[PDB]
């Protein structure tokens, strides 16, 4: 999961209003899967 | 900032048939740094009593300060989160397209906004996952002014001008 920094802002952005719920970060991610987004963030925090 | 700006928003954004407008403000403790000020959601979802529509910009609006401590976010359409992760944006001196018009003093009419440069445009892929395909900021009553669109809509400078004429009434 080789994230973009303009993905790493968007996910932060999304994960500091919905928490884990990792369908609706990566509904805003275009090209991203719920689990890309938690591989990447656990990986991160 | 400026008197009736949530019901001039709202005129005026659905006079122009665009998915949305925004009121970007002037942070009255950081000078230069844009903030959300209000906005009218004219997107899609999936009367006498509100004849302008305001409701569902009211309900995301207070979703969004719910969820940064009605609408459960499961409801919401991509244009929806768009418009709701707007309101996290702030921009410093020159950033982004609202930071670059209210710098620059001039309208921004950005095409093809889901694949704008970063340097250009800040909200790229919340764009492109939104299919928001048109933004315009111009400068106006001491911030910016934000209008934006699913449709690619050709640079027609009368679509400012008719947004500026409904606020100055
Ligand atoms: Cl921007």
């Amino acid at each position: 999961v080789k994230m973009s920094e303009e993905e790493e802002d968007l996910i932060s952005r999304m994960y500091k209003l919905v928490g884990d719920r990792w369908e609706l970060i990566a509904g805003r991610i275009p090209g991203r899967t719920p689990e890309e987004i938690e591989r990447y963030w656990l990986m991160k925090h | 900032v400026p008197d009736n700006l949530k019901k001039q928003l709202a005129v005026s954004v659905r006079n122009i048939q665009w998915s949305y407008g925004i009121f970007w403000s002037v942070s009255a403790s950081q000078p230069g740094v844009l903030e959300w000020g209000d906005g009218y959601y004219n997107g899609d979802i999936k009367v006498k009593i509100d004849q302008l529509g305001l409701e569902r910009s009211e309900q995301l609006r207070e979703l969004y300060e719910s969820l940064s401590l009605a609408l459960s976010p499961e409801d919401l359409t991509d244009t929806e989160w768009y418009y709701l992760v707007c309101m996290s944006f702030v921009f410093n001196i020159g950033e982004g397209i609202p930071g670059g018009a209210l710098s620059n003093g001039e309208p921004i009419w950005l095409c093809n906004a889901e694949t704008a440069d970063s340097k250009v445009f800040t909200r790229s892929l919340l764009a492109k996952s939104a299919s928001l395909q048109t933004v315009v900021c111009f400068p106006f009553l001491g911030g910016v002014l934000e209008i934006g669109t699913t449709e690619h809509i050709k640079e027609d400078m009368n679509v400012i001008q008719s947004v500026k004429t409904l606020f100055l009434e």
